[PDB]
């Protein structure tokens, strides 16, 4: 049983500069065994990072992603238009389970 | 191009009985482990179920263990989610999805690669 | 004052799957402590493959005795001047990459082996060409689908031989070779050994010939749509597949043992205290695969029957007619217009019932 | 029989002369073997009968569930403690225990009276198996129960173990309740004291050295050894030889004794599951118990053989037929090349022809077209010319 805890939840950031993103869990995640993912609104989740570290493929190198133990982040340099949608936090290992996080929408200010 | 085509979705009765459908194409569905994927309505996303490649290892969630059923047949590459008893607060968008593993040595990380189209799935 | 021509889908099976079970490593995959527990019983399986080799062999005799009859595989002319008879949706084209007509693609199309057990699964594993796969034969379970020796491209070739021979050459032909004679000199006693005057032929030609292009339009709207018209050999590939069925899930089943499984039943327990439970794995297993036999025996003389009644039904009548009434089937019979099938013969009737 | 294709005709129909035809024929013989042991990271010191012993013995209605986890544990010991009047165990060996790994053991201490440990079994009759200490019917587990007649007794014996032999219903399997309320035997209810027609259920017993050997102390430690799709926590000795991939051995993996090739995967799994199955339940992937690495089995010592053959009147040379195998240079691998030679000539070489029924490689390939007199299949016929 790990709950999956994030802040804020909902940002609203200008476009072009750095977007901050924070998961929190309940124990300690070994080895960071979660994922990171887009949802465009309306449309199915689409993945970005795995292993709290690593790009997918089609995915930029404008998101970046870290953490160890139970606070995890996730920055997002420079902002495009097609960057603003609902990211999430999502571990599947240490429990058979896979539990996801309440997650947080990007918005404009 | 892989697709996860599925089916099964609209407004359903409580305490009825519906067979959700995912068919796939573009890879080897008996090469890869299922998962079943909920999203409500103005909330965040729940989890439902996961069954490997060849059904022997099954496991479900909390608030999902009993009613819901998982299944799949790889002679057609689709999988099958079996409803029973429906409840109103299962007013949900569905997904199938599938797992890749890209092995490391110092470990073993895990992802959701494709998905599917999403199924509503109305309890009114 | 008339007579129909009402031609009609006699289904009958040529053959069955071409089956070949392994024994040895269906009873006993994977251990050679069962393998030496198998030659305690020794020949009571070896005999069963030898059963079912004897059986796979008397299918390619079933295809010989109907299709093959005779003796020079001749091609039709090029020209189609068959009298405006559309034998071209019973002859094979050679623009489709198989040599078949668009009757034979229906056939090809209406019985699937998709919701088959295992024939579905062997059948496009042979159908890869994309991983390594390894076996067939041994990775779905040690069941195996033999293909025929007479592919579906010869069958039809086979009956392109005799639709040159029947119309463009008589029914003189099946003798020996194709012996060349005109239509009209063809249709000269076929009338007469019916009773029916042929001047009525031999002025409306177009009639007739339209009404046996209006018999093949009939066939063509009877086999698009209606799937239970193909049923038989659709039965004969549902009924064997249960059968192979009722195999593979006799490996869930335990017999009276701790498990359904070899290994775990050759891990926990040492055989001093395990072999009489692995002998009754064996004895399961086995009797699976003796009813197995034994139905498969039973439906191969029905097969068999069944495929000595459609080669004796164009044996001595390719060679001539009938002399007494229904001699060749239904009515006042005339001839035989054989298509393909996939496990099986389907027939065209040609008949006469007054009105 | 291991030296020709046609000196493996002779043997699967047990006669020295062969004649004209298509052979499906046997075993390709041969196929030396060696052994794969490989069983995972290990805790070591586990919580064996040393702290199973000595005071504290448990309830009989209030036992708990002693969650054994991560441990090796040499279970021949237990076995050869020669101390233990009764062990059944119950679908496993007790000799062979030791070569087999577990995801965790459930070890109940309670002790009952001498004529009860027949009753401690699956499926019995009587009041105090069904009321106290339930087994399920397909139990997999030991029993293992001895005298303490010098232990558990004092003067007069023990008031602290109580046997339950009145409740309302049957137990579960594996069940516990550890309440202390009175029940109702009659007509005049009880209400929380006893009275007329009112039974306390739970019973103590008689531990005197003048009692009966029926009814004298005797605890029981039933160990359950269930087998889930977690890793395995719990091993015996069973020290871990290498990895090495194709090359047909037995082998074993947590416990799941088998033999074959032991290939490299393309096969994606779960967290946990060590064991991927088949449609007729048998094996068909592994998870490696160390190093977490997909495997793939398969059969080895097969292909599909068919040896057609112009009989021994004529010759000996003959030709084979492997039937799903496409002749790529994949029967050095589908063939298990490292038989003797006069069987590679009849492997990969010249004459390779592809058929439909995989590749009949020995014979010739003419461009004419001929009769038929040995069928072979899918279209092809050999026969043999001088
Ligand atoms: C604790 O339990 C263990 C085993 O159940 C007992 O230990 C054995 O004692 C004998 C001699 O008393 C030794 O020879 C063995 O080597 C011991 N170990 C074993 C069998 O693993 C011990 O007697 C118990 N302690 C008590 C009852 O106080
Ligand atoms: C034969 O099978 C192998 C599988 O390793 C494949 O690479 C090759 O293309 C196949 N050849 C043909 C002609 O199908
Ligand atoms: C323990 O497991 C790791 C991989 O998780 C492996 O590399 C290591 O060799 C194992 N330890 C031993 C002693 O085999």
């Amino acid at each position: 049983e790990i709950v999956l805890t994030q802040s804020p939840g909902t940002l609203s950031l200008s476009p072009g500069e750095r977007a901050t993103l924070s998961c929190r869990a309940s124990q300690s995640v070994s080895s960071s065994y979660l994922a990171w993912y887009q949802q465009k609104p309306g449309q199915a989740p689409r993945l970005l990072i795995y292993g709290a570290s690593s790009r997918a493929t089609g995915i930029p190198d404008r998101f970046s992603g870290s953490g160890s133990g139970t606070d995890f982040t996730l920055t997002i340099s420079r902002l495009e238009p097609e960057d603003f949608a609902v990211y999430y936090c999502q571990q599947y290992g240490s429990s058979p389970m896979c539990s996801f996080g309440q997650g947080t929408k990007v918005e404009i200010k | 191009e892989v697709q996860l085509v599925e089916s099964g979705g609209g407004v359903v009765q409580p305490g009825r009985s519906l067979r959700l459908s995912c068919a796939a194409s573009g890879f080897t569905f008996s090469n890869y482990a299922m998962h079943w994927v909920r999203q409500a309505p103005g909330k965040g996303l729940e989890w439902v179920a996961v069954i490997s490649y060849d059904g022997s290892n099954k496991y479900y969630a909390d608030s999902v263990k009993g009613r819901f059923t998982i299944s799949r047949d790889n002679s057609k590459n689709t999988l099958y989610l079996q409803m029973n008893s429906l409840r109103a607060e299962d007013t949900a968008v569905y997904y199938c999805a599938r797992e890749n593993n890209y092995y490391d040595s110092s470990g073993y990380s895990y992802y959701f690669d494709y998905w599917g189209q999403g199924t509503l799935v109305t309890v009114s | 004052t008339n007579f129909t021509i009402s031609v009609t889908t006699e289904i009958l099976p040529v053959s069955m799957t071409k089956t070949s079970v392994d024994c040895t490593m269906y009873i006993c995959g994977d251990s050679t402590e069962c393998s030496n527990l198998l030659l305690q019983y020794g020949s009571f399986c070896t005999q069963l493959n030898r059963a079912l080799t004897g059986i796979a062999v008397e299918q390619d005799k079933n295809t010989q005795e109907v299709f093959a009859q005779v003796k020079q595989i001749y091609k039709t002319p090029p020209i189609k001047d068959f009298g405006g008879f559309n034998f071209s949706q019973i002859l094979p084209d050679p623009s489709k990459p198989s040599k078949r007509s668009p009757i034979e693609d229906l056939l090809f199309n209406k019985v699937t082996l998709a919701d088959a057990g295992f024939i579905k699964q062997y059948g496009d594993c042979l159908g890869d060409i994309a991983a390594r796969d390894l076996i067939c034969a041994q990775k779905f379970n040690g069941l195996t689908v033999l293909p025929p020796l007479l592919t579906d491209e010869m069958i039809a070739q086979y009956t392109s031989a005799l639709l040159a021979g029947t119309i463009t050459s008589g029914w003189t032909f099946g003798a020996g070779p194709a012996l060349q004679i005109p239509f009209p000199m063809q249709m000269a006693y076929r009338f007469n050994g019916i009773g029916v005057t042929q001047n009525v032929l031999y002025e409306n030609q177009k009639l007739i010939a339209n009404q046996f292009n209006s018999a093949i339009g009939k066939i063509q709207d009877s086999l698009s749509s209606t799937p239970s018209a193909l049923g038989k050999l659709q039965d004969v590939v549902n009924q064997n597949a249960q059968a192979l069925n009722t195999l593979v899930k006799q490996l869930s089943s335990n017999f009276g043992a701790i498990s359904s499984v070899l290994n775990d039943i050759l891990s926990r327990l040492d055989p001093p205290e395990a072999e009489v439970q692995i002998d009754r794995l064996i004895t399961g297993r086995l009797q699976s695969l003796q009813t197995y036999v034994t139905q498969q025996l039973i439906r191969a003389a029905e097969i068999r029957a069944s495929a000595n009644l459609a080669a004796t039904k164009m044996s001595e009548c390719v060679l001539g007619q009938s002399k007494r009434v229904d001699f060749c089937g239904k009515g006042y019979h005339l001839m035989s217009f054989p298509q393909s099938a996939p496990h099986g013969v389907v027939f065209l009737h040609v008949t006469y019932v007054p009105a | 029989c291991a030296l020709d294709p046609l000196s493996e005709t002779k043997c699967t129909l047990k006669s020295f002369t062969v004649e004209k035809g298509i052979y499906q024929t046997s075993n390709f013989r041969v196929q030396p073997t060696e052994s794969i042991v490989r069983f995972p990271n290990i805790t070591n010191l586990c919580p064996f009968g040393e702290v199973f012993n000595a005071t504290r013995f448990a309830s009989v209605y209030a036992w708990n569930r002693k969650r054994i986890s991560n441990c090796v544990a040499d279970y021949s010991v237990l076995y050869n403690s020669a101390s233990f009047s009764t062990f059944k165990c119950y679908g496993v060996s007790p000799t062979k225990l030791n070569d087999l790994c577990f995801t965790n053991v459930y070890a109940d201490s309670f002790v009952i009276r001498g004529d009860e440990v027949r009753q401690i079994a699956p499926g019995q009759t009587g009041k105090i198996a069904d009321y106290n200490y339930k087994l399920p019917d397909d139990f997999t587990g030991c029993v293992i129960a001895w005298n303490s007649n010098n232990l558990d007794s004092k003067v007069g014996g023990n008031y602290n173990y109580l046997y339950r032999l009145f409740r309302k219903s049957n137990l579960k399997p594996f069940e516990r309740d550890i309440s202390t309320e009175i029940y109702q035997a009659g007509s005049t209810p009880c209400n929380g004291v006893e009275g007329f027609n009112c039974y306390f259920p739970l019973q103590s017993y008689g531990f005197q050295p003048t009692n009966g050997v029926g009814y004298q102390p005797y605890r029981v430690v039933v160990l359950s050894f269930e087998l889930l799709h977690a890793p395995a926590t719990v091993c015996g000795p069973k020290k871990s030889t290498n990895l090495v991939k194709n090359k047909c051995v037995n082998f074993n993996f947590n416990g799941l004794t088998g033999t074959g090739v032991l290939t490299e995967s393309n096969k994606k799994f779960l967290p946990f599951q060590q064991f991927g199955r088949d449609i007729a339940d048998t094996t068909d992937a592994v998870r490696d118990p160390q190093t977490l690495e997909i495997l793939d089995i398969t059969p080895c010592s097969f292909g599909g053989v068919s040896v057609i053959t112009p009989g021994t009147n004529t010759s000996n040379q003959v030709a084979v037929l492997y039937q799903d195998v496409n002749c790529t240079e994949v029967p050095v691998a589908i063939h298990a090349d490292q038989l003797t030679p006069t069987w590679r000539v009849y492997s990969t070489g010249s004459n390779v022809f592809q058929t439909r029924a995989g590749c009949l490689i020995g014979a010739e390939h003419v461009n004419n077209s001929y009769e038929c007199d040995i069928p072979i299949g899918a279209g092809i016929c050999a026969s043999y010319q001088t």
